[PDB]
């Protein structure tokens, strides 16, 4: 569903290499709304490496 | 199957003096941006990210690299580079003519870094086309770990300051090296360092107080080889948290938290992509080895 | 021959022709844009002719 994804490669560009990978990811966020525990998952596609997307996915949830 | 080959079209004869030094190194991996047999020359350097007049970042560098396809040489023509390509998940021929060098055997483990030791070593200017390219370095883990443990022990003790001995040196079994530190934009280096007094300040709420308890009859007498860390003496901070009585079942729910945290510190202290080499001739420098990006 | 030089704002070696416009050219990733007066104040590329 085009609800869920979240894309991550999102540029004016305002230069990132190309490559053959890039890979969907799963997220699951655990919150409370309503004084009541629930959760929220989300899809996220960048193809930056491991090491990036989770410093990524952490802005995306800030609030 | 599969072809793997990139032919570098290139618009001005080499000199001499360049074509021996790219000779020398006929065997290197350097990682290209786009993922076709012909091919700029601006693409083949690490130098688009790593500039002489920009001050280079080497933990964005090193954030860039996991991105590119890598690649190995197999000729330098005078005209044109030719280059072979690394994907997953294949065997190849790696062969390491690396400067600071370091010695491998069968089964061993490889990991590629940014030049971070001397830059002018490992980057060769090409003044025929007015293009500069740099050379990665390829390391094992056990040094690939503690050069980044090292960079960003320096970004911390940079701060404090607004001497050298303690903060630029790796150190390894018989040998020690300096980082190559005068410019360096802290700024992507300090992201890192965000998320750390993110993570490090959740583990210190979370401490096992049997754990705690455990180091107040360890250190003060029954003295181990690794823990001449703490040199004989307790912590002022020991001391003060162990007051509670120690209960079980509340620690359970505390290693559990602690076991899945540092789960977490794998996103923050990764390498790029990692190399398992499984046969290494010792007398021609030649590996084998299969390539697998995480 | 009946002077030296029209305007010494430009031509004097460190007048403010020369401060404004003699820097080569500095990439950045936001698109750096074009001055016609960069053809005339630069030493470095004057030579190549």
């Amino acid at each position: 569903p085009c609800d869920m994804l979240v894309d991550l490669d999102e540029s004016c560009p305002m230069r990132e290499p190309a490559g053959l990978n890039v890979t969907i990811y799963a997220s699951l966020v655990y919150l409370r709304v309503n004084q009541r525990p629930s959760m929220a998952l989300t899809f996220f596609q960048s193809g930056k490496g491991f090491a990036e997307v989770v410093a990524m996915i952490k802005d995306h949830f800030t609030d | 199957a599969l072809d793997k080959s990139i032919v570098v079209n290139l618009t001005s004869r080499l000199f001499a003096d360049e074509l021996a030094a790219l000779q020398s190194k006929i065997g290197s991996v350097l990682p290209l941006g786009d993922c076709h047999r012909l091919q700029n020359i601006q693409a083949l350097g690490l130098g688009c990210v790593c500039s002489r007049e920009t001050s280079p970042d080497y933990i964005q560098i090193m954030q860039y690299l996991s991105k590119c396809t890598l690649a190995v040489l197999e000729e330098v023509r005078p005209d044109s580079l030719r280059l072979t390509r690394m994907d997953p998940s294949d065997n190849l021929q790696i062969k390491n003519v690396y400067a600071p060098f370091f010695q491998w055997d069968s089964n061993t483990q490889l990991a590629v870094l940014p030049p971070l030791f001397s830059r002018k070593d490992s980057t060769i200017v090409l003044e025929s086309n007015g293009f500069d390219i740099v050379f990665p370095m390829v390391v094992p883990q056990q040094l690939g770990h503690a050069i980044l443990q090292q960079l960003l022990v320096y970004h911390i003790y940079s701060k404090i300051s607004a001497l050298d001995l303690y903060t630029t040196n790796v150190s390894f079994m018989g040998r020690t090296y300096r980082l190559d530190v005068d410019n360096t934009d802290p700024r992507t280096a300090l992201r890192v360092l965000d998320d750390l007094s993110m993570y490090l300040c959740i583990l210190s709420a979370l401490v096992p107080r049997g754990c705690l308890r455990l180091l107040t009859a360890l250190v003060r007498h029954d003295r181990h080889p690794l823990t001449e860390v703490f040199e004989g003496v307790v912590p002022d901070e020991v001391t003060r948290i162990d007051l509670d009585q120690l209960s079980v079942p509340d620690d359970i729910t505390r290693m559990r938290v602690m076991f899945s945290y540092l789960q977490s510190l794998s996103s923050i202290f990764n390498l790029g992509p990692r190399l398992h080499v499984y046969a290494y001739s010792a007398e021609t420098l030649a590996a084998s080895c299969w390539y697998s990006p995480r | 021959e009946c002077r030296s030089t029209n305007n010494p704002w430009a031509s004097q070696r460190g007048s403010l022709g020369d401060v404004l416009y003699n820097i080569t050219f500095r990439q950045t990733a936001l698109p750096g844009m074009y001055s016609p007066c960069r053809q005339f104040f630069h030493k470095e590329d004057i030579m190549r002719y």
